[PDB]
């Protein structure tokens, strides 16, 4: 009495995290008198667009795709005959890393976990679009001139490849470049086939 | 017996939880018939006869079968995994839903 | 016949308030089999659809902190465990109770019936709201001392203990007591600490 709660709950480990990759450590309230364990809570959530909507669901469905031959637990075997569907093929080294930047078993327990904590990277779609809006005088274009003069000298200094490559493709609407179309040029809803 | 008669057994159940099957202190449910069967029979009560009575007595239990707890959309009581008060009506010779 | 659904909705039922009586007294409570769901049907619901495109993305964003069994499950067994770190007590009077809206096989299709069920609730807002808004006669809050009559007096009169906590407790928006807020305070929109 006053232990029906707490031999039950050893079975919920099983499934999840605390077999498959005990980094993210929890920890067990309950002395024998109950009503004190309401101070464990999981306290603060939101910080921006953290699961990027366009980006991170349309994956988890296509679980089907990736597991073959159904059984939740993809091999290297389950990707290669996947990437094959889709167009362009990456070596066994080039994947080996890959599943060796999961610990084991890429089943639907250490997939989504893996994928769940990777934010950190690319900027979100209103910070890299307001950089030449913030920077227009009144509303009109801005001139690619400015953004040459910039580039090359007042920051971290490219090369004369690395932007003039990076430089041609773009919508010049007469000597100004139409920034958030370019700005899209560098982050919307497009390319594949690149993992997984 | 509980084949033909048809009965289920549920233990506490449906669909919200609770009791019971109240039990009864040291008195056995099986026993005390087999001492009034024997008073039947004293009396003069055939074999056939002493079933048609067992019959009839049973055809009031499942007019019941109020176990184990009062039950919404009612107020009524029904029996459970179905079944039910039919059973009553195959044990008489009218219909099921009157 | 009907045993079987019934055998179905023993697992899926479980739902709704037959031991409602963990910590207070056994009350007659609701009951029992497939007829019966349609008095169970009170008032306070609201119903959807089971395609979601993006609107729950949220289950997705935050599944991470929660598991159980990462296939797409929680069992009677999680509910003993996470809860602890995201509020009440629980206790062995109200186990099942306190369980009460999920003892069942909550696949995406009966998380459709968990969300619904926020919506239904021991008496949502259409009830719980209500209850104390339909008190004044036009933009009222619950004139506080003639609350503090009916709780001393009104059929089953009431103890010190509950007046005192409930006195430091009280919101009193300026000379009167605002229910509907210390009621509708576990919804409204705009914050994010406690509860999950």
């Amino acid at each position: 009495m006053g232990d029906e709660e707490k031999k039950e709950k050893k079975k919920k480990s099983k499934k999840k995290s605390e077999e498959e990759g005990g980094d993210a450590a929890p920890a067990p309230p309950p002395p024998k008198p109950p009503s004190q364990k309401r101070r464990a809570q999981r306290s603060g959530s939101n910080v921006f667009a953290m699961f990027t909507q366009h980006q991170v669901q349309e994956f988890k469905e296509a679980f089907q795709l990736i597991d073959q031959d159904k059984d939740g637990f993809i091999s290297k075997n389950d990707i290669r005959a996947t990437f094959d569907s889709l167009g362009r093929l990456c070596t066994e080294q080039e994947l080996d890393s890959m599943v060796a930047e999961a610990p084991g078993p890429i089943n639907f327990t250490m997939f989504l976990t893996i994928f769940g904590d990777r934010i950190a990277g690319t900027d979100e779609e209103d910070v890299i679009v307001n950089a030449f809006n913030l920077f227009d005088e009144g509303e009109g274009k801005c001139k690619e001139e400015t953004l040459k003069r910039s580039l090359t000298t007042w920051g971290e200094k490219f090369s004369q490849d690395e932007v003039e490559e990076a430089l041609s493709e773009a919508p010049i609407d007469g000597n100004g470049l139409i920034d958030i179309k370019k700005f899209a040029q560098i982050l919307t809803k497009g390319a594949e086939e690149e993992g997984a | 017996l509980k084949a033909d008669l048809l009965l289920s057994d549920d233990i506490y159940d449906y669909h919200f939880v609770s009791q019971g099957k109240i039990e009864i202190p040291g008195v056995d449910d099986a026993e005390e018939l087999r001492l009034t069967d024997t008073a039947f029979d004293i009396l003069g009560f055939s074999h056939e006869y002493k079933t048609d009575v067992y019959k009839i007595t049973a055809s009031c239990m499942h007019l019941g079968e109020m176990k184990f707890k009062q039950r919404p959309r009612e107020e009524q009581a029904e029996a459970d995994g179905t079944e039910e008060g039919e059973r009553v009506a195959h044990l008489l010779g009218v219909n099921a839903a009157d």
